[PDB]
């Protein structure tokens, strides 16, 4: 159920606030539309391997 | 590293080298941001003057992403205690800033309770460093990195001649012939969640290396993480 649930569904972090899941990211990061993933706001962002 | 494998192009860019006057690394780091550096505090009795060394694969030819800083502040927690090695972690403000590349990037924090449920019940972490390739022997030229199993903290316990408190966790193998060793004190600890490198530990002892019954002790940096935010913020 929920967090323990595949993650809830969310790319990083996943929190259950009352009787539902709640998404979040690392710091560079911010959540998108659908409130589950993770989009770098710039170049070489946290906990990704270089490719350039 | 004691067994393991060299890190191709572009897979550990977070690692840092702590080296000392003569260009001879002592220990590992994190990259945490432009400015900042985690190791071991253990690693500050360890050279007078140092520096630290990004973006390099290789100590016996130039790359292209080499790039030396010059250290401004050492914050070394204030509890820290050598008889046991309790709250072995640092902090380091550089003079100048990263500049971001290939192989030169920084891992991600994550939040305590979802990394202790979730990235530290995976069945594996991620060592790397520079260190010595035997207990005894001498430290590699070529950057390293190892898959460690998380080890039942009970069966650690049970398994340790020098005491594991709360702010120390296990990883490696019973008898395989493979974990971290001198040299690579201070460098990261990481866990891979959906393609993203969360950094989870510190290499921090052992007793000797890859010995059989004995595992590899990491500072649990889930225990740290409003004392590192802390730390980046002064
Ligand atoms: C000269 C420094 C040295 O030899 C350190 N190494 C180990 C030998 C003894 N210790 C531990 C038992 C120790 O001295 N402590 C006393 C304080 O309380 C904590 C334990 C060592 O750490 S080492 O170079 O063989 C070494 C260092 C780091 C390691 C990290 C991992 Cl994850 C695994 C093995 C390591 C071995
Ligand atoms: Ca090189």
């Amino acid at each position: 159920k929920l967090c323990s649930l595949d993650n809830g569904d969310c790319d990083q972090f996943c929190h259950e606030e009352q009787n539902s899941v709640v998404c979040s990211c690392a710091r560079g990061y911010t959540l998108a539309d659908n409130g589950k993933a993770c989009i770098p706001t710039g170049p070489y962002p946290c906990g990704k391997q270089t490719l350039e | 590293i004691v067994g393991g494998q060299e890190c191709k192009d572009g897979e550990c860019p977070w690692q840092a080298l702590l080296i000392n006057e003569e260009n001879e690394g002592f220990c590992g780091g994190t990259i945490l941001s432009e400015f900042y550096i985690l190791t071991a505090a253990h690693c500050l009795y360890q050279a007078k003057r140092f520096k630290v060394r990004v973006g390099d694969r290789n100590t016996e030819q130039e790359e292209g992403g080499e790039a030396v800083h010059e250290v401004e502040v050492v914050i070394k927690h204030n509890r820290f205690t050598k008889e046991t090695y309790d709250f072995d972690i640092a902090v380091l403000r550089l003079k100048t800033p990263i500049t971001f590349r290939m192989n030169v990037a920084p891992a991600c924090l994550p939040e305590r309770d979802w990394a202790e449920s979730t990235l530290m019940t995976q069945k594996t972490g991620i060592v790397s460093g520079f260190g010595r390739t035997h207990e005894k022997g001498r430290q590699s030229t070529r950057l390293k990195m190892l898959e460690v199993p998380y080890v039942d903290r009970n069966s650690c316990k049970l398994s340790s001649s020098f005491i594991i408190t709360q702010n120390m966790f296990c990883a490696g193998y019973d008898t395989k012939q493979e974990d971290a060793c001198q040299g690579d004190s201070g460098g990261p600890h990481v866990t891979r969640f959906k393609d993203t490198y969360f950094v989870t530990g510190i290499v921090s002892w052992g007793e000797g290396c890859a010995r059989k019954g004995k595992y590899g002790i990491y500072t649990k940096v889930t225990a740290f993480l409003k004392w590192i935010d802390r730390s980046m913020k002064t």
